[PDB]
């Protein structure tokens, strides 16, 4: 699970994040990306299925947030507008070779398969 | 949620009981278990208790034979009875479902083997 | 797209059907569907190699272990292709399924077509069982209710 | 065979207490066969009604439309026994209760019917008088 952009941004500003699954025995069930704030619990942001339109948003980043799939290079894209200074987290891609669909599709317990974690961090 | 009581301080070869209250929630799960932790280590797997009617335990290779896990459906109530410790088994005692993702630790009990 | 089927019957009253869904070829299976008369609780829940009925779910055979592995959790690693891992029965018994497994597949070397779709007694450990058992079955208990994995569509 | 037998019944003034209990024995005794064990009421004259079930591998109870929180069934497992309490009683539960169990893989809507009831018991009158 290799993770590129971030960094810095503004109260108001934007940043596009992207994780491709590398190296995986097995085909993706779920893949998407959780948030860890400063000092805060790895809390879901945004997760998408297979099909590439089972999506699954929280509801701090919900209507602000943007989940996509490439498939082509099986890769996830997460785009994050008008950030908040909440927004402030080390961001960890997350992945899944199964899944109970009458459990949460946002809970960091439902998923084995981690990255390096990349920082996006907002100002004011 | 879940909420541990019965250990203590206990000479090797000994006895205790530990109770677990488990919600309504997690009990209606009827997979529960009681792990023990050693600073150090991981809470492993004691002993399970699972299956209909008053449910079927089973117990790890350390503890097969000593222990005995038992239920109380309208009481939502797991109990485990250590018999003949050893200082081996000094470690924190929880008690959480298994068989699917673990609820939320408790505070457990502490339970010491020394003379 | 590759459809499947199961419909479990045994000797007691515990019966469903399960059935299978696949839209590509070694991708993302769909497992949904309703088993009844079982307990309250957790059951086992997994897909053994021999896909006979002769004597009986017995006749099953061990969890499909095309890879020869260990046995454990279905997000673990290291399991057996067939394990699926438990299913929940409410109040009324009614154990509403339903699980994504890019794990199995209807094709390939990991086809379960053909194979014993079983449901246990009481729930499986998961492979942290702590003892031998728990390494093989998962200490699920016996078997209630099998059927054959055929396709249907 | 599982066979069933029911007691408690008697004659109640309006607004009384009762407890129906029926205690099954022999059949299959293991725990995972699980059976929907339903109360049912018949009237000199009028059909087999159904009062209340509930479910012998869990806790499910449901109750039909004739009977409010009236009511109330429960099970002690390790007993293998059913009570159904019988309070705020009317003069046309004045009836004849049979105790019955089903298949417990019954479908929603064929739990509370007593074409789809395997065993029944002997049966106990309930008479209230106003
Ligand atoms: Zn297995």
């Amino acid at each position: 699970l290799q993770e590129s952009g971030g960094g810095l941004v503004q109260a108001g500003g934007s940043l596009r994040l992207s994780c491709a699954a590398s190296g995986l025995p097995y085909r993706t069930v779920f893949m998407g990306w959780f948030r860890q704030g400063p000092g805060k619990e790895r809390e879901g942001v945004a997760v998408i299925n297979a099909d590439g339109v089972s999506t699954y948003y929280a509801d701090s980043v919900k209507g602000r947030f943007t989940i996509s799939q490439d498939n082509a290079k099986n890769t996830v894209y997460l785009q994050m507008n008008s950030l908040k200074p909440e927004d402030t987290a080390i961001y960890h891609c997350a992945a899944n070779h199964f899944f109970d669909y009458s459990r949460d599709p946002l809970a960091t317990a439902e998923y084995n398969y981690w990255g390096q974690g990349t920082q996006v961090t907002v100002s004011s | 949620q879940l909420q541990e009581s019965g250990g203590g301080l206990v000479q090797p070869g000994g006895s205790l009981r530990l109770s677990c209250r488990a919600s309504e929630t997690l009990f209606s799960l009827y997979a529960m278990g009681w792990y023990r932790q050693a600073p150090g280590k991981q809470p492993e797997l004691i002993a399970t208790i699972s299956g209909g009617g008053e449910g079927t335990g089973n117990y790890a290779d350390p503890v097969k034979g000593r222990f005995t896990i038992s239920r109380n459906n309208a009481d939502n109530m797991v109990f485990l009875q250590m018999n003949n410790l050893k200082p081996e088994d000094t470690a924190v005692y929880y008690c959480n479902v298994y068989g699917t993702n673990l609820a939320p630790w408790g505070q457990g009990t502490q339970v010491t083997v020394s003379s | 797209a590759t459809k499947a089927v199961c419909v479990l019957k045994g000797d007691g009253p515990v019966q469903g059907i399960i059935n299978f869904e696949q839209k590509e070829s070694n991708g993302p299976v769909k497992v949904w569907g309703s088993i009844k008369g079982l307990t309250e609780g957790l059951h086992g829940f997994h897909v053994h190699e021999f896909g006979d009925n002769t004597a009986g779910c017995t006749s099953a055979g061990p969890h499909f272990n095309p890879l020869s592995r260990k046995h454990g959790g279905p997000k673990d690693e290291e399991r057996h292709v067939g394990d699926l891992g438990n299913v929940t029965a409410d109040k009324d018994g009614v154990a509403d399924v339903s699980i994504e497994d890019s794990v199995i597949s209807l094709s390939g070397d990991h086809c379960i077509i053909g194979r014993t779709l079983v449901v246990h007694e009481k729930a499986d450990d998961l492979g942290k069982g702590g003892n031998e058992e728990s390494t093989k079955t998962g200490n699920a208990g016996s078997r209630l209710a099998c059927g054959v994995i055929g396709i249907a569509q | 065979q599982v066979q069933l037998q029911e007691s408690g019944g008697g004659s109640v003034q309006a607004g009384g207490s009762l407890r129906l209990a029926c205690v099954a024995s022999g059949g299959d005794t293991r725990p995972y066969i699980t059976y929907w064990m339903g109360w049912y009421r018949q009237a000199p004259g009028k059909e087999r009604e159904g009062v209340a079930t509930i479910y012998t591998g869990g806790s499910g109870t449901y109750y039909s439309d004739s009977v409010e929180g009236r009511f109330t069934i429960s099970q002690d497992k390790a007993q293998r026994t059913v009570y159904l309490q019988m309070n705020d009683l009317k003069p046309e539960d004045t009836a004849m209760y049979y105790c019955a169990a089903g298949n417990g893989a019954l479908p929603p809507g064929r739990r509370l019917s007593p074409q789809n009831m395997d065993t029944w018991g002997p049966g106990t009158q309930v008479t209230v008088s106003s």
